[PDB]
RNA sequence: UUUUGUAUAAUGGGUCAGCGACUUAUAUUCUGUAGCAAGGUUAACCGAAUAGGGGAGCCGAAGGGAAACCGAGUCUUAACU
RNA sequence: CCGACUUACCAACCCGAUGCAAACUGCGAAUACCGGAGAAUGUUAUCACGGGAGACACACGGCGGGUGCUAACGUCCGUCGUGAAGAGGGAAACAACCCAGACCGCCAGCUAAGGUCCCAAAGUCAUGGUUAAGUGGGAAACGAUGUGGGAAGGCCCAGAC
RNA sequence: UGUAACGGGGCUAAACCAUGCACCGAAGCUGCGGCAGCGACGCUUAUGCGUUGUUGGGUAGGGGAGCGUUCUGUAAGCCUG
RNA sequence: UCCUCCUAAAGAGUAACGGAGGAGCACGAAGGUUGGCUAAUCCUGGUCGGACAUCAGGAGGUUAGUGCAAUGGCAUAAGCCAGCUUGACUGCGAGCGUGACGGCGCGAGCAGGUGCGAAAGCAGGUCAUAGUGAUCCGGUGGUUCUGAAUGGAAGGGCCAUCGCUCAACGGAUAAAAGGUACUCCGGGGAUAACAGGCUGAUACCGCCCAAGAGUUCAUAUCGACGGCGGUGUUUGGCACCU
RNA sequence: UGCCUGGCGGCCGUAGCGCGGUGGUCCCACCUGACCCCAUGCCGAACUCAGAAGUGAAACGCCGUAGCGCCGAUGGUAGUGUGGGGUCUCCCCAUGCGAGAGUAGGGAACUGCCAGGCAU
């Protein structure tokens, strides 16, 4: 179980975030998706951030 | 209306429940107790379902 | 031994079977692989799964060049 | 009595007489019955007193939601066919 | 280097013929299961809600099997019957096998399984065969001019054994 | 331990096979009389009464209806030297 | 604990310390859409090149491939290649399947917004079935929902999410190994040791065929390779009696 | 209404291979050329565009042919529901259902809509 759990954070400024696992030795660069934002009712960029 | 009588002759202690399900649908309760049924198809079916222990006259 | 494993039962099999009414969005089969194949008013799920689109009678019948067997729902 | 199953060589009793085991208090649910009925009923207490007074309270006739809140509607949801 | 022939040797693929498989299927039932329609029968036998349970050690017999030695009154499942929780009659006796389900009384009648010489109720019944072992009244591989019935075959009054 | 592998006596059928007709045989079924439960049906229901089907083996257990015992009211009544 | 086949008796389900194998992951593309393509293996020819690299043609027709075990699928490809992308969306869900329950699973369609395609349409993860942990307590972000006189706040709620090889995997606690012949109690022949019972693998004693040993000659006496029984008789099997 | 060709089906091998023959007026296919539309992990082979000099060689369609594949009775066999029986590891009887394999045999598809070309 080495692919560990990330957050995308949304780039609305809002709080939502959505959830999911990456690889993080063979894919060190950031993710970045356009997700839909249900707090504006847009799809926007979300960004990787740490799960904490 | 061309009916015949059914009686039964051996008892159903130790049938199948579908026999016993049978019995019942012709109205047999005990040996030699004879009832008198329309000749039908489904009548000769059961008749023939349970024919080792009745005995039918026409 | 090393023979003591085993898994649950998925309890698949023909839930519906031919000419059996039925309403929309019922189960008819649930298979593994495409052991039987969509037809007319029948769609086929996530895990092919074959369900009813509308109400009807459920039509079981083999066509196709490789003699594959169909689900369709009878209008009704 | 216990058992799948006991004449069982499985348990108990030598015999007789007396005593010996689903009760009592307080709450809750259901059934029957009696009173009153969108109402029913009082507890401590007063009272020479199982009467009468006492409606403090409880249950019911409204519910939805975690809640503010709304209400024969309410919750979800920006909003529900 | 190429190679040379044949040698009671093995042998791929393909072709023809013949088997085996629970974890093989180009085939494929009976049953069982689901649904629809119809008639008859059944004290709604069916389903839902509420009050009270008990039970979660099962046993044998038939059929389909796993495991065991195609051992066990062995063990574990499916399904039915019986016992559990069921008396009566039969199998000598014998919860589980066969026949059959006890509301009560009768010094009445007919039958089921099983029987009919005596214990012990009922045929020393009728017709035609078989057995000579008390076989019936416990058992296998194998051995034998025991004996009854049937269809052929080889040698034979140019003489068979 | 004793015949001890028909239950026994005994049987050349009183064994076996095939056919047929009798009879015995159970708390099965039928007859007669009696008690009780549940459904149809009708009475003028004492709210259970004619007929009428049909049911009545039973453990754990569930439901219904009772007998009898001591004490209290009825009861300073009634029975009893 | 979970997945696949058989046991499993042609609907479902079905046990054993039954027969066989796997899982506690992986993937920002190995997901979505549009467009395109067809393998395995063998023969022939060809420089290094070889039984086997890459090339051309033929036979073959999925015996190949699927991220991994097995089963069921798959050519309209679910298998392989390329372009563009995030539907690996948010709130819901007619109606079913499977569970005692907690729960788990399939799902057209509605509303907003998005990707591919000219479009009809497809897309609520991966060909499907394993890849997992209830609750309590606590952590992070968002939201006046709540806030014990009032206004805040702390704490609590809701939404999103994290921390258990809690692996004895429906998890007794955040936290736990041994000896008793010094023992002791309540029970069970529901369960072992002795003996009895059923059976006879094992044990013992016979019998069937006869290659051979016996100078020649199977059967005077033995008897290989094999076969069929008897006894209850050793060690057992079962747990029916105590 | 007769033949041939093309497109979309019904059906999914009695419909599929193989062998021999045959077809170009129209249709279809190979064919000619590639600045352009568009394309090759190289290549106008595929895909695409602009056309008609040549050929039915390949492919494809049609016809014939039993060397295969395929379909397939009747009868018998195996299995089995219900009841009964035996010498009970397995069978038999009454009754109902009844295969698979194989045999005789069948078999070179049949059909619907539209369009084009040639004859009536």
């Amino acid at each position: 179980g080495i692919r560990e759990k990330i957050k995308l954070v949304s780039s609305a400024g809002t709080g939502h975030f959505y959830t999911t696992t990456k690889n993080k030795r063979t894919k060190p660069e950031k993710l970045e998706l356009k997700k839909f934002d249900p707090v504006v009712r847009q799809h926007v960029i979300y960004k990787e951030a740490k799960i904490k | 209306a061309k009916t015949i009588k059914i009686t039964q002759t051996r008892s159903a202690i130790g049938r199948l429940p579908k026999h016993k399900a049978t019995l019942l649908g012709l109205g047999l309760r005990r040996i030699g107790h004879t009832v008198e049924r329309e000749d039908t198809p489904a009548i000769r079916g059961m008749i023939n379902a349970v024919s080792f222990m009745v005995k039918v006259e026409e | 031994t090393r023979n003591g494993r085993d898994s649950e039962a998925k309890r698949l099999g023909v839930k519906r079977f031919g000419g059996e009414s039925v309403l929309a969005g019922s189960i008819i089969v649930r298979q593994r692989g495409t052991k039987f194949h969509a037809g007319a008013n029948v769609g086929c799920g996530r895990d092919h799964t074959l369900f009813a689109k509308a109400d009807g009678k459920v039509k079981f019948e083999v066509k196709g060049p490789k003699n594959r067997k169909f689900i369709s729902i009878e209008a009704e």
